[PDB]
């Protein structure tokens, strides 16, 4: 995982040095910002079945061509496999809010994604509409706090920038 | 590798659940003792030069058999490597106290080391007496109960941070002996 | 007189210009870094076990004439392949000269200094692909898997480059067999103190040069450091 | 020589005496070596850039018909 | 130089990756604890000439043998150079009170210092008495504030840990 | 590298003076809006992969000679390399915007890149335009006048940091010119 | 300068042999069709002015990004400096066709044209198209196969001089790339 | 060279747009605040000879190794050149402040100044100090805080022009580094 903690230990291991006050002050950033990045942690974990349902069809609302045969949305268990993938992703976005960095998204969702989606005929532009619909439907004082809405959206468009 | 914040991720990924109100009491407490934790690493980075010499000469005062000819401190080349690797495992446990987990020990310190030390002629009895004596030197710096050097700090109980490093030293002193 | 393009008879401006002196300072740091990286091999008065040329009297002189033809093929590179050799050796030396801004400063100017350090720093902590013999076929098939992907830019589009080539003359490549077969045995018959210094430095080499905070690539390198020492720069086509 | 003279006495001397202003140019291009005979191009692409204007400079060494003038011999 | 910024900008450049939300979070630690070491800086800069009058003779307090003929501190102008020598090291720890790392130490104060003192016969084991005298000479509500003293002492015994 | 903190250190190292209270008010005001530096650079990195598609295709639709046959953006390997260095320059400008100084720019990116584009036949006159479109895009995201995406920031003034990135893309545009 | 009569005489001077009738068979054949070659060079020179307008405006209509801003034929100074070197290439291959040897071409026009077009930023891929249309205009004028203006000539084959002038234009093309 | 008006014209020429109403706001305030620019240059060029002697006497008293036998400011043949290049830079910075663009500074002076001062043996780390003293005088004379001479000025603010000339001496400082 790549987090705030995991970077400075690898930087000190590269130099062959003890954790000095440059590495010590990086975890000070996990004191003021972890009050806001963990404010949006349980809002996703306590409402994970609501965000998957009315953003997973927003994939299919923009791309309704998948219901024709030969495509990926051609039968119901493929759609039942389709809602699992954005439920996998928002679990990983919740996994990167509680870790501080972008580790669990990188180690488990993005690495190797560009090789599977091309051979299995899965459009990554159809992935990115379900991700980006949760970004602009997010209200800043209603869904979460003000600084948590900046924080949760910043991990969200990293995945948009990962797939495109 | 892992850490403390990544441990509750892979504990939640072991069943593919989320991280909600059940697993967050260990992690919402972790930011509260973070200023205890950042003051614990600052205590151990201050004094690493003597506490390896406290350990590798305390190994001498109970075991002079390596300065006996044919030992492992007879050579000045070998006595540097006992001082160089006396602090690397001290550098790795200070990595583990900053990480909140001993994940960096079982790949960068522990794994390979027993197969290393058979191919060097390393006395395995010297391994356990070196780490356990500097274990008491480590918690004396953490609980500020070092009887020839004191330090200024903020008041409060700190034995939870003294027990966390006490769970690290018996890991590495076990398999290589 | 006017220029050589019209009505002259001998080539002019034979003078040490700025680019020749820039090549002249960079060749001299190449003879200082390769001096200093050989100091760890020959640290006492005797030559070590791995500073050897060959075994056959005709094979020790064939190591130089191969390597004198090897350094011509780096000079014979294309303009795109020289520029990709230029910046990738810049990147792999900042990872090498890690904690110093002054040591980072010198390599950004001098370009043959970058080739000199990251070839010698691979051979100072012996993270080369020749010096490691894996202990079993478990570690060998991990080591044989990674270098075939490193051989996959010897043929970039299925046609071979010049950098992977080892035969330059008639009957040349058979000496290149037995020089590495003897190098494989001397790495296997090396000292027991050196070979466990090799595996720990090579697993520390791959975690900073190619893993970059990845938990999976660090885990295979800590399980198989023989595959970590087979990992090299991609400027080398071989 | 009017645009390298500093004061107006010097540009008055260059006007009345036209043989003086010819060797005034031959004063300034020898104390500052800006001749072709001191020109050393540092590289081959600057050697060719020098020869791009010598072929214009040899074109006034012949007349407009194409006969070689007596100025270049 | 090693700083809070210059570690994570060099760590993200190792993979060729953008500044992630982990990397902005480490900069947030370099704001709140930056002001702790900042008021230690100009308080040291306003009082630098009086520390070296007390740290100068402290090396000759417990080692009075430096002024013997035959050693490298025998005449008066070498003691004036010895007073100049510690003022460079107190200028260097004033610099890491600004940058928050060990940047102006490990290339300007330690790098090469193990060999210029072994070749010009200046005892490093006696030289560290000058810096470590200033470590316990620290009145944490009278010198400066409280949280400046937990890091200014940490820079000084890092320099004890670097030479020995 | 260096940053804005170490820039006044190496300027004071040339005079060997302690940085007192007089010159640190440039850096006392710098840590006052340290949230503003993170609130500006987060707008760039969130739209980083969409800014280089906005700029390279803006370079093609203004100068269509690159997609002529034989041209610099005709072979599909070459367009992959042109989009490769679109996000390298955008990485290194956002490195310098985060650090506050451009000292990471002319040693790891701009060092030797002028003669590299000359030796590769890269048309540098259209390569200014691919940088200058990123200059007009980074100044739009920071002051939040980007006319297809607005973000949520606290109200205030950020023209001092709008010109911080506008002096950095023009440092790229003046070095490869 | 080495012409066709003087190309062979430095080949004999590499071995210091008297040139004899075994070697004049290439030369007496060359002097026999010399009225055809003077009928060949005159067909180029008498159409030489529009032939560079036939080619450079052929380069613009194939690739319209040269007159685009950022193109290297954009401004009115640069199109004048391209039509100036449109006719230098046609002047220097009429110097090699009249002399029967391309050793007036490889040293008085292209000894250093590669690094000149590199260091100026002149695109190499479009200067091939500037000279290859003049390759196809030479062989239409040598063979009298121009579809808009045919010139009066004596009858007979002229296919060797069309192959010779096309073997001069590729040496322009293989050096400036 | 180019100036401040021609900087936005060549920026509007690369896109081939007309000079509109949004890019003319940088120029139509450059006129009204340009009456303070003539008051900014006239404070610098009136004190021009005594500024370049203030700097190199500060360079000798800070770096006394230049007046060593064999040093780089030893003879009067060499000290006249160091007072020459001290005022060539102040001549070209006063062209850059007067025009408002740095274009005239870094094509007549700074292009090739780095490898010149290598090829002469001029020390870089003391000529950085020499131009930085001239930086400190120009930011004193423009806002009239020069502590032994005040000059007559209308009341107002000039920290825009004080930062512009501070952005020009380190362009010399970035060139010779
Ligand atoms: C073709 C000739 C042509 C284009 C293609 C297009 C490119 C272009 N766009 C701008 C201005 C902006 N570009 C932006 C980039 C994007 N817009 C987005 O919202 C996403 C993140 C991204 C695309 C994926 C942005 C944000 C701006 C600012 C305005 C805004 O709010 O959108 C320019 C610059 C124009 C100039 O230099 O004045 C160009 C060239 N324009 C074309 O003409
Ligand atoms: C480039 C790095 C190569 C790849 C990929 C590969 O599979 N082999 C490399 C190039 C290459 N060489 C040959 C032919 C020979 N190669 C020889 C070298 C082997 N001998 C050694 O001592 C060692 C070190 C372990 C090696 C690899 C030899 C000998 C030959 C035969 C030469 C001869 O007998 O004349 C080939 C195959 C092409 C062919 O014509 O055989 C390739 C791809
Ligand atoms: C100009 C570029 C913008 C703008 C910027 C402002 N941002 C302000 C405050 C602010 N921003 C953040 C988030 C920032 N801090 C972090 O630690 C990280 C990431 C790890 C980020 C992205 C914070 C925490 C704050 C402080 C207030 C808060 O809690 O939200 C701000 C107010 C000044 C200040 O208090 O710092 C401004 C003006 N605002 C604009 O209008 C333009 C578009
Ligand atoms: C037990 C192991 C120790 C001890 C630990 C405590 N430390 C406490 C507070 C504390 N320490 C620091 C500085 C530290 N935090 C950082 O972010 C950095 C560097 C960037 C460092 C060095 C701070 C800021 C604090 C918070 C209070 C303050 O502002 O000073 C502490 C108090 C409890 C708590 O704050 O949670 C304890 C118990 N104290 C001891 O006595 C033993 C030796
Ligand atoms: C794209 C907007 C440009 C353009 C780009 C091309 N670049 C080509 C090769 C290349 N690009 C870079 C830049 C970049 N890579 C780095 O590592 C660093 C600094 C650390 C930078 C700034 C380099 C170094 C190279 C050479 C190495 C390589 O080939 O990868 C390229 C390919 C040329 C070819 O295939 O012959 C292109 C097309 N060209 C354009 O038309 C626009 C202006
Ligand atoms: C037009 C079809 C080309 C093109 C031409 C340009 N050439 C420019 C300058 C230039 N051209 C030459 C060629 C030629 N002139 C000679 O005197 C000789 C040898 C005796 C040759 C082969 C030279 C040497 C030069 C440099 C010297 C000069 O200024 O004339 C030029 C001007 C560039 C500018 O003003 O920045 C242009 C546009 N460029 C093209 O894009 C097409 C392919
Ligand atoms: C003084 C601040 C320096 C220093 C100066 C020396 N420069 C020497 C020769 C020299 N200097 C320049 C720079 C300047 N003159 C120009 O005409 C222009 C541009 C129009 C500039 C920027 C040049 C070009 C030259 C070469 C010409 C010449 O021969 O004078 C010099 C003489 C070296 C010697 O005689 O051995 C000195 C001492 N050197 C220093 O140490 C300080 C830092
Ligand atoms: C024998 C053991 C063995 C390994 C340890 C890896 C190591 C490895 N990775 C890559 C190749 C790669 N490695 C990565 C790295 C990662 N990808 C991710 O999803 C993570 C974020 C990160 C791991 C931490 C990426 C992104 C590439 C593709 C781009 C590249 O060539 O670097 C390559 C080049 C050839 C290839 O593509 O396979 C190799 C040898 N591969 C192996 O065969
Ligand atoms: C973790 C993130 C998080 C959230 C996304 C919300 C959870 C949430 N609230 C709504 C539901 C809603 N959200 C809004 C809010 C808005 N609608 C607008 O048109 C305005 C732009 C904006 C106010 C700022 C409204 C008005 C509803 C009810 C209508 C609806 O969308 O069904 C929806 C979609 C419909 C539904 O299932 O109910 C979701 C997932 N709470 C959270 O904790
Ligand atoms: C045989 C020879 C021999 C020695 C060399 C010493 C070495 C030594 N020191 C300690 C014990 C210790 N050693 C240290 C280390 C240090 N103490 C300080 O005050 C400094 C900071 C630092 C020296 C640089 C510390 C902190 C303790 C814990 C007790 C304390 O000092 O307060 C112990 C463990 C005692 C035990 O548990 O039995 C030993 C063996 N003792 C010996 O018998
Ligand atoms: C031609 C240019 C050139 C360089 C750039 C340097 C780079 C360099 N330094 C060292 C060797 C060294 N380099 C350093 C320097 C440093 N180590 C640190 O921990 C600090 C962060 C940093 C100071 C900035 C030290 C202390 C050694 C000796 C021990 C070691 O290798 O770490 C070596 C190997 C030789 C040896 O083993 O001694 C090389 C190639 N040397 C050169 O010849
Ligand atoms: C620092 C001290 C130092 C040394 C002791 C020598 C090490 C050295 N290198 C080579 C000779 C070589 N060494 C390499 C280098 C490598 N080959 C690879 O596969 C890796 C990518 C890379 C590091 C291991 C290459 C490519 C050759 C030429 C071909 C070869 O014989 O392997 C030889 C000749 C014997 C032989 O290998 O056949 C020796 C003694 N060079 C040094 O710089
Ligand atoms: C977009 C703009 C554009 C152009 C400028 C031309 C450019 C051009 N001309 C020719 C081809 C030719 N070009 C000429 C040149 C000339 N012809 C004459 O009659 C004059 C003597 C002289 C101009 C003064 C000649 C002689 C040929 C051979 C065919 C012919 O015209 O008989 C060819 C190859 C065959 C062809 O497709 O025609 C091309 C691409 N074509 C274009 O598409
Ligand atoms: C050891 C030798 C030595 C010197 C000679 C002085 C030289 C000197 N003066 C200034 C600093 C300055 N120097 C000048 C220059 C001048 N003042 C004027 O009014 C005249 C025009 C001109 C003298 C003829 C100015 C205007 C300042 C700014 C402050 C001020 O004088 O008001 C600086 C930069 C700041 C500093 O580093 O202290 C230096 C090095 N200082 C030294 O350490």
């Amino acid at each position: 995982m790549k987090s705030v903690i995991t970077t400075v230990v690898s930087a000190a291991d590269a130099a062959g040095r003890f954790p000095s006050n440059s590495d010590l002050e990086s975890i000070q950033g996990n004191i003021q910002r972890s009050a806001a990045r963990l404010e949006a942690a349980e809002k996703l974990a306590g409402n994970h079945e609501a965000v998957v349902k009315e953003a997973g069809d927003a994939c299919f609302a923009k791309y309704a061509y998948l219901k024709n045969p030969g495509e990926a949305g051609e039968n119901q268990e493929k759609i039942n496999k389709c809602y699992r993938d954005v439920d996998h992703y928002m679990r990983l976005v919740n996994y990167c809010l509680v870790v501080g960095g972008t580790g669990p998204l990188d180690e488990w969702g993005i690495a190797g994604a560009r090789e599977v989606y091309r051979t299995l005929n899965l459009p990554t532009s159809a992935y990115v509409a379900s991700i980006a619909y949760t970004r602009d439907r997010l209200c800043v004082p209603r869904d979460m706090s003000a600084q948590a809405g900046v924080e949760f959206s910043a991990y969200l468009d990293y995945l948009i920038n990962a797939l495109s | 590798m892992l850490d403390a914040f990544s441990r509750v991720v892979v504990n939640s990924d072991a069943k593919a659940a989320y991280v909600g109100g059940s697993d967050l009491q260990a992690l919402k407490s972790f930011i509260a003792d973070g200023n205890k934790r950042l003051d614990a690493v600052n205590s151990i980075v201050s004094n690493a030069s003597c506490m390896v010499s406290d350990a590798v000469s305390g190994m001498i005062c109970e075991n002079p058999g390596l300065i006996s000819p044919g030992g492992n401190c007879y050579t000045n080349r070998r006595m540097a490597a006992c001082l160089r690797d006396g602090e690397i495992i001290l550098r790795y446990v200070s990595y583990a106290l900053l990480a909140g987990d001993a994940s960096v020990l079982e790949d960068r310190c522990l794994n390979g080391l027993k197969e290393t030390y058979i191919a060097l002629g390393v006395p395995t009895n010297s391994s356990i007496r070196a780490v356990s004596i500097m274990k008491a030197q480590a918690v004396a710096f953490i609980t500020n109960t070092a009887t020839e050097r004191k330090m200024s700090f903020a008041a409060g109980d700190c034995t939870s941070l003294a027990s966390e490093v006490a769970s690290y030293f018996d890991r590495v002193g076990a398999a290589i002996s | 007189q006017t220029g050589l393009v019209n009505s002259k008879f001998s080539a002019r401006m034979a003078k040490k210009t700025a680019k020749q002196t820039k090549n002249k300072v960079d060749e001299y740091m190449a003879r200082s870094v390769q001096r200093q990286y050989k100091q760890a091999a020959v640290a006492t008065g005797v030559y070590g076990t791995q500073c050897t040329e060959g075994t056959v009297k005709g094979a020790a002189e064939a190591s130089r004439s191969a390597a004198l033809s090897r350094q011509f093929r780096i000079k014979q590179r294309s303009a795109f392949s020289k520029a990709h050799d230029l910046f990738e050796f810049r990147k792999h030396a900042i990872i090498a000269a890690a904690g110093c801004s002054y040591e980072e400063k010198m390599v950004t100017r001098f370009p043959k200094l970058a080739a000199a350090m990251v070839l010698g720093q691979t051979e100072m902590m012996r993270t080369c692909s020749r010096y490691v013999v894996p202990e079993s076929v478990e570690e060998e098939y991990m080591a044989a898997s990674v270098d075939k992907q490193m051989k996959r830019r010897g043929a970039p589009g299925g046609v071979y480059s010049l950098s992977c080539a080892e035969g330059v003359a008639k009957g040349q490549a058979e000496i290149a067999r037995v020089s590495a077969l003897g190098a494989a045995y001397r790495a296997a018959s090396k000292s027991a103190s050196a070979v466990t210094a090799e595996r720990y430095n090579s697993m520390a080499y791959g975690r900073v040069h190619f893993a970059h905070g990845c938990s999976y690539e660090e885990q295979q390198f800590n399980k198989y450091p023989a595959a970590a020492a087979a990992m090299r720069s991609d400027s080398y086509g071989y | 020589a009017l645009i390298l003279a500093q004061n107006d006495h010097q540009e008055k001397q260059y006007i009345k005496y036209p043989k003086l202003a010819a060797a005034a140019l031959m004063a300034s291009t020898e104390v500052t070596r800006a001749c072709q005979r001191y020109a050393v191009p540092e590289s081959i692409e600057e050697e060719f850039l020098a020869a791009s204007v010598d072929k214009v400079n040899k074109m006034r060494g012949t007349t407009a018909s194409g006969v070689y003038k007596s100025s270049c011999v």
